């Protein structure tokens, strides 16, 4: 088994990017977004591409949508009417929590050590999608040695979207070009449902 | 573990004049708790189940509109039968909804007395146990749509 | 020195029904956990506007209408001596943005408050513009340059300077828009209230068997907290640069009414003509509402009034000590209090204290 | 630059997250598994189309067994070279009188920025895809400019595999299937538009069109005013050393009579008692692509046929499930991928039943909110109460985008109506939510109360009828 | 010592309507299972920027920019949520037309609620220092105190002139940490009213902090100024009797 770094993405509101009148969310974090989160934790500035590209060539993700109890509470979504003195509608996610397995690709330069130090003492304010969205639980360190490391870190049974194969796929415009600053490519999530 | 609405209905019909009258005098629903004949009437029907008694209170109080204003026959809604009476004006019903808790049960009883309605009792009983913003809303909707059918 | 003047009032009404909604229910309101009887900021404001007190010490209220046909009729009557008829009309159409021909019915976008003096001043400007062969749009630029003149006309109708105006269609949209110096909050009962229902009958002198009508009405007695703050600079601006003392004069008048005036309904049948039992006025840099003194719904001891006032003082002391506030403060009460708030034995004295800006 | 020899194709390893520009030989011969990395969905689909067409004229499979084999093993380089020679001559993006999908000496005033081609500065690969897009999929400026052959918002439907090459190869017909789909072979010519032009105002038998000529059909007088950089592409992302900005338009008109048999889009036929008229599938509606899947996977013959590519697949591996790309235009891009489990070919009736479920719900929700909105209107209420069914239905459709695919991907076609009834549930709950959610901010108003009652009644009457 | 400074505020507003959407309904949000009234981060942030306090103490030109960004900000402000579930009240208003005797000229509705809100805001200290060009931690800390003051004192303007919820904060807690964090989960299980919402809201906040803060990371200097008497969280959080003292404590970086 290779090394995994586990994370907790959970806040009363979150918002994960999707193409546009309104600015809507998906139901889980995006890759562009998770990159955002991570680069943020590290000393990363938008202009300095080479380092961002190194990050993106270095890391891979698996995300678990897993839900509230009380009796359970399935995730709901709100529509924020957000104005500028120009009108926008901005979708946010209510009662979202995610567990995230993060592993290193056969490419360098990061080692999971660098990344947990980064997650622990972030250089940049971290936020679930928009800075409007603080998070309730710090990105806790995982250490554990597929989906199996997630089976370790409770709460179980929420199903996982992931870049390892196990098969259904779910196609998304998550993957950011870094050469065209704010655009994206066509990536595919592998889907592992339930248990 | 619900309340046998029909058995209770029949039980109220079977009461002695002394008790039909003893319960009818009651002004607010809680005063029923001062009546022994109340406890006697209700106890088999699951009184002594805390989470049951508020419901039981309402059902009995509405029956307590007396003497037999509530007459039983997909089912017939309370809203529907209240309209089918034709005695009751929409505004009054709105007021039933707009009034706070105990007041709303009182006001309803007044309505029932005036309407002398033909409902489906166990239905009305269900609605009456779960009595809540939703149930109220439904009372409105059934009333207006029925009163409008006519 | 201090810009905001805060007014806190505790008034106890007898059984009454002082604010109904469309279904003739009292106005419910929930705080923090419990129902409280509510009287609207609007009803209070209009109670003061239309009042004899106001009439006597502040002046004429504004004329708030949406019917421009009737408005031009009145304007034609009053201002007709002072200006040409055509001029009055054009002025009204320019301010309105709607056309004033001779039709029986003509309407603005929405209800608007008008000041006759204001319209008069505009008629004079419109007259100079017509004689000077000024273009209307040019007239707009010129009048737009100096707003204050229009605000001095606002000085004839103070309720507008206190409570504000908005327009969407007229020349007014650009010219006559006012914030309103005074913020007022809806009265709440300090304590929980379950409203009573009175069951009435109407007896018909011509039918002997039974009543001709049967009905119900909600009503409650309640101890209400009235709150309002007057922003003073805003008041001065809205009058076109009136003095601080003139503003303060307006403030004392407002204090007086907030303490003494009760809405009219259904007073003729329930008659809660009750004066305030506690009136507290403090100067500050930031407006402050003591409503939180009563988020914990007051529980009755010897009535609600006494524990409400006790609750009020305890919270005031606590807030003031926490946020280290040192603004001028005076309190007038009818009943049995914490220090460093000056005690006024009479309302008139509390008022003089406001006029003199904290002794 | 030449499409067959040099490298254009914007590309990314599936897992490998590094952008690269590769050449046809490389794509056809590496066990590498590539996906294309393009910033636009239309652009991606176009690139795919072009690559498919190319693969279709350079190397149709001799039999189904060879189809299989070639899907499973890349070609040796020599094999590819051999397959690719004649065509080499045809596929240059600069030439004397034969530039790829262009026409020489186009005259106009002034230039059109590369931008308008897409519907900036571009590399050879980026341009060639753009070109192919405007000539195949986009509406097309004129205005005295013909488009086709399909034409002007046609819906492309491709079969997807593992890898890029797996996909390309997968959507290329076996030679017998090919000469079956295009019989007559008395057709002047098979030579492409830019080799042996059409001339206004030609009148054309669809049957005179060779499959080469028609796959690469260009209906436009387009000339690429010569390249500048030395620098970086606006689609590709990377540096290109040769970039186009200039582009020359010219009006032109002809008429192809009757329907050409394009292999990439579902023919759908309609017969008025007057006239037997058939056209390719158009994204005419604002619906989620799933509504249309009855016409993309199920054959009916009024009625419809599916892309010869799809039907071929359905024949070739009957036991395999189906990954399907759907793309097109309204302007508004649309691009979705859809999976059907091992049953699909066999049971279309099940598929139809599901589409019908979706639609039936949408209908009930709409009928409800509409009667509310019409009531709203009648009482003269100011505001969006009039458009409630619109707004609402929009939300529904987004939700249904998420819902229906899941179902189809996972159904057990042989056994399962339980999962169908479960979807019936999910949808039921959905319509309830949406009714309440969009009628809510009005509902507290006394006057409206009557029309609300009706409304709700309606929502539930219909909703009962939706269930057996 | 620690890089992020967390600011927690609990405030009770009287019946009011501090944020509307397209349709003039107040702004809701669902948490964790129940409806709560919301104030947008935007409304608060603007309330603070446009505030006179801010104008005076942040306007002093490049400091407000370093703090809040062009009009990229060092301080984050979160949508406020109510601690408890809320069903909005509706006020039905009448406009009385001075020229028509027989009726109202306009009839309408407005949504309104009283509510106990949790405002959360986090200031990145490294970010602020860099955005100022390397100002001292103490230099940063001054600005941070200003933020605390506003977060505790400033309320959005609407529709204050008619509903007037000019309420001061009842609870302010400030904690230093390595990773900025929100105590909103204290109220995920929506607080139930016991003798008001405010007090039990503060109980929830405190109990949560005890549990979680020693359970999670992190443990950095923390101080709380509160107006109400509830059994205060374990004395790893220093207690400030006045807001100004809390501010001075922030200035001195959690002195001890
Ligand atoms: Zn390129």
């Amino acid at each position: 088994m290779r090394s995994y770094l586990i994370l907790r993405l959970a806040g009363p509101m979150q918002a994960w990017g999707q193409p546009t009148g309104t600015r809507p969310t998906g139901r889980f974090p995006t890759r562009s977004g998770l990159l955002g989160l991570l680069g943020a934790c590290l000393g990363i500035q938008r202009d300095d591409t080479s380092s961002l590209q190194a990050l993106s060539e270095s890391v891979q993700f698996a995300v678990r949508c897993d839900e509230l109890i009380l009796r359970r509470v399935s995730v709901t979504g709100l529509r924020d009417y957000h104005t500028v003195l120009i009108q926008t509608w901005r979708e946010y996610l209510c009662d979202a929590s995610f567990t995230v397995a993060l592993w290193l690709t056969p490419h360098a330069t990061m080692v999971i050590s660098e990344l947990e130090k980064a997650v622990l003492k972030p250089r940049y304010t971290p936020y679930l999608g928009r800075r409007s969205c603080p998070l309730t639980h710090p990105l806790f360190l995982g250490t554990c040695q597929p989906q199996k490391a997630l089976l370790n870190y409770e709460p179980v049974g929420g199903d996982i979207y992931s870049e390892e194969s196990v098969h259904l796929k779910f196609t998304a415009r998550d993957e950011p070009m870094i050469t065209l600053p704010r655009q994206f490519a066509s990536r595919e999530w592998y889907v592992i449902k339930g248990g | 573990d619900e309340i046998d609405a029909m058995a209770l209905y029949r039980a109220w019909q079977q009461l002695d004049n002394g008790s039909c009258a003893q319960i009818r005098r009651v002004s607010e629903p809680d005063e029923l708790r001062d009546i022994p004949a109340f406890y006697r009437l209700v106890q088999p029907f699951g009184w002594e189940n805390p989470r049951h008694q508020q419901a039981l209170l309402r059902m009995v109080f509405c029956l307590s509109a007396g003497k037999n204003v509530i007459r039983h026959q997909t089912g017939i809604s309370l809203g529907r039968a209240l309209a089918n009476s034709g005695r009751i004006n929409e505004r009054r019903i709105f007021q039933l909804i707009r009034a706070d808790r105990t007041a709303d049960m009182v006001q309803l009883r007044r309505l029932l007395t005036h309407a002398e309605p033909v409902l489906d009792w166990p239905l009305m009983a269900r609605m009456l146990t779960w009595w809540g913003k939703r149930e109220r809303q439904q009372l409105l909707e059934d009333f207006v749509l029925t009163t409008n059918k006519n | 020195m201090s810009n905001f003047i805060n007014i806190h009032v505790l008034i106890s009404h007898s059984p009454s029904c002082l604010n109904r909604d469309d279904m003739n229910m009292q106005k419910d309101a929930i705080f923090g956990g419990k129902r409280r009887v509510r009287i609207s900021s609007q009803s209070l404001k209009r109670a003061m506007r239309k009042s004899g007190y106001y009439a006597q010490n502040i002046g004429e209220s504004s004329l708030r209408t949406i019917h421009l046909a009737q408005l031009r009729d009145v304007l034609r009557q009053k201002l007709g001596e002072r200006f040409d008829q055509k001029i009055i009309d054009k002025t009204l159409a320019l301010l309105s943005g709607k056309s004033v021909d001779e039709a029986e019915k003509i309407s603005a976008d929405a209800v608007t408050p008008w000041v006759v003096g204001e319209i008069a001043w505009f008629c004079e400007q419109v007259a100079k513009a017509e004689a000077d062969n000024l273009d209307d749009k040019k007239l707009l630029k010129v009048l737009k340059e100096d707003i204050a003149a229009i605000r001095v006309n606002l000085q004839q109708g103070v309720d507008i300077a206190l409570s504000g105006r908005m327009a969407t269609s007229g020349m007014m949209t650009e010219l006559g828009k006012v914030d309103g110096a005074m913020s007022i909050a809806h009265a709440i009962t300090t304590h929980q209230v379950d409203s009573d229902i009175d069951w009435f009958t109407a007896v018909d002198d011509l039918q002997e068997q039974g009543s001709a009508h049967l009905g119900t009405q909600e009503f409650s007695s309640g101890v209400f907290y009235r709150y309002a703050n007057i922003n003073l600079a805003q008041l001065q601006e809205n009058l076109g640069g009136a003095s601080r003392e003139q503003a303060l004069e307006i403030a004392t008048h407002v204090v007086h009414m907030l303490a003494t005036e009760v809405p009219g309904a259904k007073q003729r049948t329930y008659a809660a003509f009750n004066p305030a039992d506690m009136v507290m006025v403090n100067f500050s840099d930031m407006p402050l509402s003591m409503a939180n003194a009563f988020e914990k719904a007051v529980k009755a001891k010897d009535g609600f009034l006494q524990p409400s006032i006790q609750a009020f003082n305890q919270y005031w002391d606590r807030v003031a000590n926490g946020y280290g506030l040192n603004g001028a403060a005076a309190q007038f009460s009818l009943s049995d209090i914490t220090a460093q708030v000056k005690q006024m034995p009479t309302l008139e004295q509390l008022k003089s204290w406001v006029r003199n800006n904290g002794e | 630059m030449n499409l067959l020899i040099d490298n254009w194709i914007p590309v990314r390893p599936r897992n490998g997250g590094k952008v690269q520009i590769i050449n046809l030989q490389s794509l056809y011969c590496s066990r590498d598994q590539w996906r294309l990395s393009l910033p636009r969905d239309d652009m991606e689909l176009a690139a795919l189309a072009l690559l498919v067409c190319i693969g279709q004229i350079i190397a149709p499979a001799k039999d189904d067994v060879e189809f299989r084999h070639r899907i499973m093993n890349p070609l040796t380089e020599d094999e590819f070279q051999q397959l690719i020679a004649p065509w080499i001559d045809m596929f240059y993006l600069n030439h004397a009188e034969h530039p790829f999908m262009q026409t020489k000496g186009v005259k106009a005033n002034d230039v059109t920025p590369m931008e308008k081609l897409l519907a900036e500065a571009l590399c050879g690969g980026c341009t060639a895809i753009a070109l192919f897009n405007q000539a195949n999929q986009a509406p097309g400026f004129g205005g005295g400019f013909k488009s086709g052959l399909r034409g002007g918002t046609p819906v492309t439907t491709f079969v997807r595999g593992i890898d890029l090459r797996s996909t390309v190869l997968l959507n290329v017909l076996t030679l017998p299937r090919l000469q079956k789909q295009f019989p007559n072979e008395s057709h002047t010519e098979n030579q492409p538009t830019w080799i042996k032009p059409i001339k206004s105002n030609e009148s054309i038998p669809a049957s005179s069109i060779g499959f080469v000529r028609g796959l690469f059909w260009q209906p436009a007088h387009i000339e690429l005013c010569d390249p500048i950089g030395i620098g970086k592409c606006s689609c590709c992302g990377q540096e290109s050393n040769l970039r186009y900005t200039g582009f020359l338009k010219e009006k032109f008109t002809f008429t192809v009579n009757g329907l050409w048999p394009h292999p990439h889009s579902p023919c759908l036929v309609t017969v008025k008692k007057g006239e037997v008229e058939e056209k390719f599938l158009a994204f005419t509606t604002s619906a989620p692509s799933w509504t249309q899947i009855s016409r993309v996977v199920v054959d009916k013959i009024n009625g419809n046929r599916v892309a010869a590519v799809v039907n071929q697949f359905r024949n070739i591996a009957p036991q395999s499930p189906l990954e399907l790309i759907m793309g097109g235009y309204r302007l508004e891009r649309r691009h979705d991928v859809l999976m059907f489990n091992q049953g699909w070919q066999q049971y279309g009736n099940v598929i139809n039943e599901i589409v019908t479920v979706g639609l039936g719900y949408k209908t009930a929700l709409r009928k409800a909110l509409y009667t509310f909105a019409e009531g709203f209107k009648n009482k003269d209420f100011k505001g969006a109460g009039v458009s409630v069914h619109e707004t609402a239905e929009r939300h529904f459709y987004r939700q249904s985008e998420l819902l229906i695919p899941d179902v189809l991907a996972n159904v057990n076609f042989s056994q399962a109506d339980e999962v169908i009834a479960d979807l019936r549930d999910k949808l039921h709950q959905l319509c309830e939510m949406l009714f309440n959610q969009s009628v809510a901010p009005y509902a507290h108003h006394p006057k409206l109360i009557s029309t609300l009652a009706l409304a709700r009644a309606t929502l539930y009457k219909h909703l009962r009828e939706l269930k057996p």
